[PDB]
């Protein structure tokens, strides 16, 4: 099988630990526990395929703005989370795309591009501006919520997807 | 490069050296260190380690007591700063703001990193191996005290976090999408608990709701009930609890199994239990639940069992390479077992025996120093060994199964004891005998037993059924 | 092409027994082990000039899964019967073992060796004497061996490898 080394990142209270969890353990966090980082681990059949996805969780308080490079560096896929009601979170997007493709010297790098939250009514970021980003930087655009698992697998897989035929 | 406290006064900038860390042959590997080497890289400041600190928090006991682990990571955590350099002083001098270049990079680059991946020592330590301080109120004391005092804005939203996180594990639902299946039933009706038993419960939920008990109790085993091989010593009712609860379960089930074989005597009847056994079996092939395809084999395997030639013969060969097909599983040292494993889909339920015996033989057989230069070492590449199989352990505990209990059927497998009031020796012992009088050693001729069962023999078979 | 022996280790659990089959094993040399590799459990050896392979079963640790000792000792050929030389309890446990060995094979002359481990440095509670009269009541050897020398070590696995041959 496999190694997959897929990394989720984006701003403060997103939602990519709940994303991760959800996941991992098909069980919703509530809480809002600040990560500094975590790892979990995943066997998984993907389009028949045993993979083990290893899945670094990374902080997004800016707190911690100083330490990305060391896990941008492993990382062989990303995630990048932003939530759709919150549009400073949509802008910190591009923060995020633009250091990984520095670190790890590259325009061609596996990445997704997140909308969560997607189980609340009140939408500030609509579909089409994210859609239009997710063109330019030539990655899938996929809405989730770690709530209901909208989408949850989807956003995962496909980034797998990614790196394989990287 | 960041220049560094003297090492009188901050231990933790001491300069590696083969006397105190040695590397494997993009980060290092550790072969072997001093406890404070492994503490330094445990937090280092060029790179974040998670599954180092998972490692870690779950070996450190065999060479570091907790409350010394707390006062070295707290003693990390207190890092001095550099005082004003030349061009600061000048600025100084002169009425000017320094520029404090050099300070204000050491605070970003060595003081904050170190400082946030001891505070995710802290939380993991909190959040994952809360033993320590289930066991020991005075260590918790102190690390709400260090967490609690901790002041400075750079970490105080983990501090604060931290806080809270250790509150909630003081006084301590499921999603799917899909719906589980109906649950299934034969000749025992819903709430009829009197009846319940091998022949008259559906094989499917059979199958099924011990699937459920063995993950439950698969998913129970915390890796402080494995390192240190504690499940084998003196304390092991004390330290191993819910291991040994998921290792009696499995004995139980297997026991059950022969006991229903032998003590059924008409020949016709007994392979009707024997075939029944088999879908069970295939159904737990299904579920990827191998815990339970192993308490088939082992019943099957068993002496009482196994010499039951007369009642192999009878078995459709459809189901004799079913069996075969699992037995295959554990020949050569499970070899095909372990390559199944890491090829289905979860949700499983492993077998645990082999974890067992690979933590226990990678403690006995690795030292726990290695010597070098007069100096000893903690051997750390024997604790990543074994954190890897605890490592694999919690891979499979998380993903559940979408069925649905049946509180009932749960309770009479809870309740199962085949046993009874017996000893071990007497019970196995009389499981043989039973043996050797349904089906005598040759050359005795092959008595007839009469039927013991008033119910319908024939299987409702292992494909489930889906009402609107 | 060479005779392949199967040998399976059986003991009460908690008392050393492990450290028999990881001292042969072993590197011999270099005091270390993993037992997730292949490598770990099958040996090539000369025994009174001739070459075979040793496949030694060793489930040290799943002692509590009782039921599955018939399995287990199902696919030997040979058996070493191990307790702690300061542990009277596994001492006690050898006749039970002997006797399911015998059930499992349906035989009364199994190809068997009895070892006496001494797995540390506490106070031995089991006599040699005592434990070579047992051996003699079943007609089998009786060896000795240090969980931490090696010594005794080839001795009992060649010695067992002979009882196969003379069988
Ligand atoms: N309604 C809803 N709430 C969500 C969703 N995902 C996360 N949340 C909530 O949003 C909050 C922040 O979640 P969290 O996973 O901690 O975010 P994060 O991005 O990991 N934060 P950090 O960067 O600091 O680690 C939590 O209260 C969580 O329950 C979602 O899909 N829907
Ligand atoms: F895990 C397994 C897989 C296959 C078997 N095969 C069996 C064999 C024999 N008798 C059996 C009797 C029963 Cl009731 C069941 C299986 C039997 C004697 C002939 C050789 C094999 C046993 C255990
Ligand atoms: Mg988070």
């Amino acid at each position: 099988m496999t190694e997959y080394k897929l990394v989720v990142v984006g701003a403060g209270g997103v939602g990519k630990s709940a994303l991760t969890i959800q996941l991992i353990q098909n069980h919703f966090v509530d809480e809002y526990d600040p990560t500094i980082e975590d790892s979990y681990r995943k066997q998984v059949v993907i389009d028949g395929e045993t993979c083990l996805l290893d899945i670094l969780d990374t902080a997004g308080q800016e707190e911690y703005s100083a330490m990305r490079d060391q896990y941008m560096r492993t990382g062989e896929g990303f995630l990048c989370v932003f939530a759709i009601n919150n549009t400073k979170s949509f802008e910190d997007i591009h923060q995020y795309r633009e250091q990984i493709k520095r670190v790890k010297d590259s325009d061609d790098v596996p990445m997704v591009l997140v909308g969560n939250k997607c189980d609340l009514a009140a939408r500030t970021v609509e579909s089409r501006q994210a859609q239009d980003l997710a063109r330019s930087y030539g990655i899938p655009y996929i809405e989730t919520s770690a709530k209901t698992r909208q989408g949850v697998e989807d956003a995962f897989y496909t980034l797998v997807r990614e790196i394989r035929q990287h | 490069q960041m220049r560094l406290p003297s090492a009188d006064v901050y231990r933790f900038a001491e300069p590696d050296s083969e006397e105190n860390i040695i590397f494997e042959e993009g980060i290092p590997i550790i072969k072997a260190g001093t406890v404070i080497k492994l503490i330094e890289r445990l937090t280092y400041h060029m790179y974040a380690d998670p599954n180092f600190v998972r490692t870690f928090l779950t070996t450190y006991r065999s060479f570091c007591k907790p409350q010394e682990l707390l006062s070295l990571i707290i003693e990390r955590f207190e890092i001095p700063e550099p005082e004003p350099t030349e061009a600061d002083r000048i600025a100084i001098e002169n009425g000017d703001q320094p520029l404090s270049a050099e300070l204000k990079r050491f605070r970003k680059e060595y003081i904050q990193p170190v400082q946030l991946r001891v505070l995710n020592v802290c939380r993991h330590w909190v959040e994952h191996h809360f033993y320590d301080f289930e066991r020991d109120a005075y260590l918790l004391q102190r690390m709400e005290e260090f967490i609690g005092t901790v002041r400075g804005k750079a970490m105080k939203k983990w501090v604060e976090s931290i806080t809270k996180i250790i509150q909630r594990k003081k006084i301590a639902n499921i999603t799917f999408q899909s719906s589980p299946p109906t649950v299934e039933w034969h000749i025992s009706r819903p709430g009829h608990i009197e009846t319940f038993d091998l022949l008259t419960l559906h094989p499917i939920e059979i199958a099924r709701q011990l699937t459920l008990l063995e993950s439950d109790l698969y998913r129970a085993v915390q890796p402080s009930e494995l390192v240190g091989s504690v499940w084998t010593k003196e304390d092991k009712e004390i330290n191993s609890p819910n291991l040994l609860k998921m290792i009696r379960h499995t004995t139980n089930l297997t026991l059950w199994f022969e006991k229903c074989i032998v003590e059924t005597e008409n020949l016709e009847e007994r392979v009707a239990v024997v075939s029944r056994i088999i879908e069970i079996l295939q159904v737990f092939q299904e579920l990827n639940n191998f815990n339970g395809v192993l308490e088939v084999v082992s019943a099957m395997n068993s002496s009482p069992v196994y010499r039951l030639d007369h009642t192999f013969e009878q078995i459709p060969s459809r189901q004799k390479k079913i069996l075969e097909e699992a037995h295959e599983l554990s020949e050569d040292h499970y070899k095909k077992y372990l390559a199944k494993l890491r090829s289905i889909n979860p949700p499983c339920v492993p077998f645990f025996g082999i974890y067992l015996t690979n933590i226990l033989k990678t403690e006995e057989g690795n030292p726990e120093v290695l010597k070098r230069h007069g100096k000893e070492l903690i051997n750390f590449s024997k604790r990543r060994k074994v954190a890897e199989i605890t490592g694999e352990i919690q891979q499979y505990q998380n993903q559940p199964y979408c069925l649905r209990v049946e509180s009932d059927i749960k309770r009479f497998f809870e309740n199962l004891n085949p046993m009874g009031n017996s000893m071990e020796k007497e019970f196995t012992d009389y499981l043989f005998n039973k043996s050797l009088e349904i089906e005598p050693r040759n050359p005795k001729p092959l008595p007839r037993f009469p039927k013991k069962y008033s119910y319908p023999l024939k299987s409702p078979g292992v494909r489930p059924s889906n009402p609107r």
